[PDB]
């Protein structure tokens, strides 16, 4: 927003949102695997206990 | 495709494309540990039985 | 048209309620330049519209390079302005007796 | 590599990133959820030992 064309800035922000939603899709993924892995664990740990 | 001729055409195309076929894959994943959930559910209840 | 309004003052008619023929510009080889944004220029037959405005005016030759929506320019920031999500053609053809 | 300068390829390398990589995180994603059925496989294997 410093020193670009707002006509065209946007461009430049095009694959700025993709790629840092890109990597956001990977925070989702590598959290709900292990979630899972946890609860199953976790319900054996209630049947531990 | 009502208003553009091909080399305009298939690039706004492939704008839609990467971003349906992510929501796509997206729904693929969701359902893939969904699913995961519901089989351990489903051993569970056999065991159960 | 016998004359036309400035780039300073345009003119705006207001065009609603006909039949268009478009081809009839499209294949006249009387234009410099035919440039069709958001529409591709020859399809301009089969989409059928609400509304038309015809926008004439006069311009420095090498502003027409400047007269491309989101492209700056002095006609663009102070004259007469585009927005970037134009849809529409624009048309200039030479005028050295016109 | 061989027929175009450093700028417009550039744009062609970048399109080629971009679903290589995915492909590869559409296999791990892949490799990760079956992996954890092997992970729900195993428990069940090993109790049954």
């Amino acid at each position: 927003l410093s020193r670009l064309d707002p006509p065209e800035a946007e461009v430049q922000i095009d694959r700025l949102i993709t790629g840092r939603l890109q990597s956001l899709q990977t925070y989702v993924t590598q959290q709900l695997i292990r979630a899972a892995e946890i609860r199953a664990s976790a319900n054996l740990a209630a049947t531990k206990m | 495709l009502s208003r553009l001729d091909k080399v305009e055409a298939e690039v706004q195309i492939d704008r839609l494309i990467t971003g349906r076929l992510q929501s796509l894959q997206t729904y693929v994943t969701q359902q893939l540990i969904r699913a995961a959930e519901i089989r351990a559910s489903a051993n569970l209840a056999a065991t159960k039985m | 048209a016998t004359r036309f309004a400035s780039v300073y003052a345009w003119n705006r008619k207001r065009i609603s309620n006909c039949v268009a023929d478009y081809s009839v510009l499209y294949n006249s080889a009387s234009f410099s330049t035919f440039k069709c944004y958001g529409v591709s220029p020859t399809k301009l037959n089969d989409l059928c519209f609400t509304n038309v405005y015809a926008d004439s005016f006069v311009i420095r030759g090498d502003e027409v390079r400047q007269i491309a929506p989101g492209q700056t320019g002095k006609i663009a920031d102070y004259n007469y302005k585009l927005p970037d999500d134009f849809t529409g053609c624009v048309i200039a053809w030479n005028s050295n007796n016109l």
